[PDB]
């Protein structure tokens, strides 16, 4: 039966959901008898008998996404002369993250979060934060990604699009991904 | 158009693929790199409460938008809680 | 559209909703098997072949979804358990 | 308005804003609900008699006074979250308690029916310990239903 609730490790859970949540954050394999087995240990947490255990988890995958975010910002801040192409080939890959992880939390959405949280009311006519995982992802590429950038993604875009007014062929495929990234 | 639901206990249980959406959980199961290219297997459900769990599809779709008064799902007393906590997860 | 039965066998169980020929042909487009090689033990006899559903014995009226009736198919072999104890 | 509905003004017999706006004491203004539920209240709210505001609407007992008013309300309250099937201080249903025909097949084009409720209440009407053997969110939801 092994449905009603138990006692959990913290631990030996979030040892073995790191290699497999590390996987789908950039696009590879994982076999087709594990991505249907996790999606009984984030439910295991949620119910435990001493205490819940949800918050712990939230807070360590935003830990967890974090430094993800933070590496690929060494990586890129050092790259010299062809910034716009390394800027896409992860936000291409990055962007299927995210997606691919929501489905991974929904008990979390739907049952935890969106409970706690604020009213669109309360959002309107100020008076009255807790977010939902897959739309938390895109608020680190904002503030550690693009907003210390936004003086070379500019700057080299507003001098190619002059160059192809004077004559040039830039491809546009690269060009249309970076603007329609905003 | 045929999904398969493998139990815990072993017993196969084979329905059509329209008639499998209706649950969520078992839509994401079917979305990402678990294409399955389908067979998704549970790991803590019995045989008897995956029955029940497989018929209430064709009564849930059958009888919708229908004038015709409708009749009462039977649910033994015994087994009633299995179907609630298993209803819980799989979000019918 | 009036039937709604299952077509069980050793460890498996198939739900379909106008004779056993075309049963059997829907068994093969299922489990890919010749029509020859699979035919019926109905409840402890071999159904005919050519008279529809009904003249066979099952009625409407006592199969429905919520009750279905079981259609044993178990001539896997050559050409011709419980599911659980409650807790 | 939002700062007097942020606090429960609550007067009587535990009546909230929404119980006095849609009874007659004003007995239904279309315009009245739409606002005080875009500004934001407690769509499910329970009073000494356990009574919600689908409870006391359908008493209403003049079909033919707003027979195009009364099909506002509904649907006002059907939308943005409502619980068709919560019992009060004894065994009765907003469908049980109709006292009109029009209000009784008025209900009917709404409701939607899922697993999770056929279940619940075969669990309270066959009283079994439907206690600590059952995570701790659904026990309250088999609580009222």
């Amino acid at each position: 039966m092994s449905l009603k609730p138990r006692v959990v490790d913290f631990d030996e859970t979030w040892n073995k959901l790191l290699t497999t949540i590390k996987a789908v954050v950039m696009l590879e394999y994982v076999e087709r008898a594990t991505w249907n087995d996790r999606f009984s240990d984030i439910y295991a947490l949620c119910v435990a008998y001493p205490e819940p255990l949800g918050e712990r988890l939230y807070t360590e995958t935003k830990i967890f996404l974090e430094n993800h975010v933070r590496h690929l910002h060494k990586r890129v801040l050092e790259s010299e002369e062809q910034v716009l192409v390394m800027y896409h080939r992860y936000w291409e890959e990055y962007s299927k993250g995210a997606d691919y992880m929501d489905c991974l939390y929904r008990y979390l959405n739907t049952q935890f979060i969106k409970k706690n949280k604020l009213t669109e009311a309360d959002l309107q006519y100020g008076y009255g934060p807790l977010m939902e995982i897959g739309e938390l992802a895109l608020d680190m590429w904002r503030k550690l990604m693009v907003e210390p950038l936004q003086a070379i993604l500019i700057r080299m875009l507003l001098r190619e699009i002059k160059n192809d007014r004077g004559g040039e062929d830039p491809n546009q495929k690269v060009i249309h991904g970076v603007i329609n990234s905003f | 158009m045929y999904v398969k639901l493998i139990s815990s206990d072993g017993h196969e249980f084979i329905v059509k693929r329209e008639h499998a959406l209706t649950s969520g959980t078992i839509k994401a199961m079917l979305s990402g790199p678990g294409q399955f290219a389908n067979e998704v297997n549970f790991r803590e459900i019995p045989s008897h409460v995956l029955s029940k769990v497989c018929m209430y599809f064709t009564y849930k779709v059958r009888y919708t938008n229908s004038s015709t008064e409708i009749p009462e799902f039977p649910i033994a007393p015994e087994i009633a809680l299995e179907l609630l906590m298993a209803a819980n997860f799989l979000d019918c | 559209m009036d039937v709604f039965l299952m077509i069980r066998r050793h460890k498996t169980t198939i739900f379909t909703d106008s004779t056993v020929f075309e049963l059997k042909r829907i068994v093969e487009g299922i489990l890919k098997r010749p029509p020859d090689e699979q035919r019926l033990y109905k409840d402890d006899q071999l159904l005919d072949d050519g008279k529809t559903l009904g003249e066979c014995g099952f009625t409407s009226q006592t199969a429905r979804p919520q009750a279905p009736a079981t259609v044993g198919l178990a001539f896997r072999a050559d050409d011709t358990e419980p599911f659980s104890s409650p807790p | 308005i939002y700062n007097l509905i942020h606090l429960d003004p609550r007067t009587r017999e535990g009546f909230t804003l929404l119980h006095l706006a849609v009874n007659s004491n004003s007995f239904p203004n279309a315009l009245v609900t739409k606002l005080l539920l875009d500004c934001g209240a407690e769509v499910n709210a329970v009073d000494n008699e356990g009574n919600s505001a689908l409870h006391i609407i359908v008493q209403y007992n003049r079909p033919i006074s707003d027979f195009l008013t009364l099909h506002s309300i509904i649907i006002s309250l059907v939308e943005a979250g409502a619980h068709t099937d919560m019992t009060n201080k004894q065994n009765k249903t907003p469908l049980d308690k109709s006292t009109t025909g029009v209000s009784e097949i008025l209900l009917k084009t709404q409701m939607k029916m899922s697993l999770k409720c056929l279940a619940a209440r075969a669990v309270r009407a066959n009283d079994i310990n439907y206690q600590d053997q059952i995570p701790r969110t659904l026990e309250e939801f088999v609580g009222f239903h």
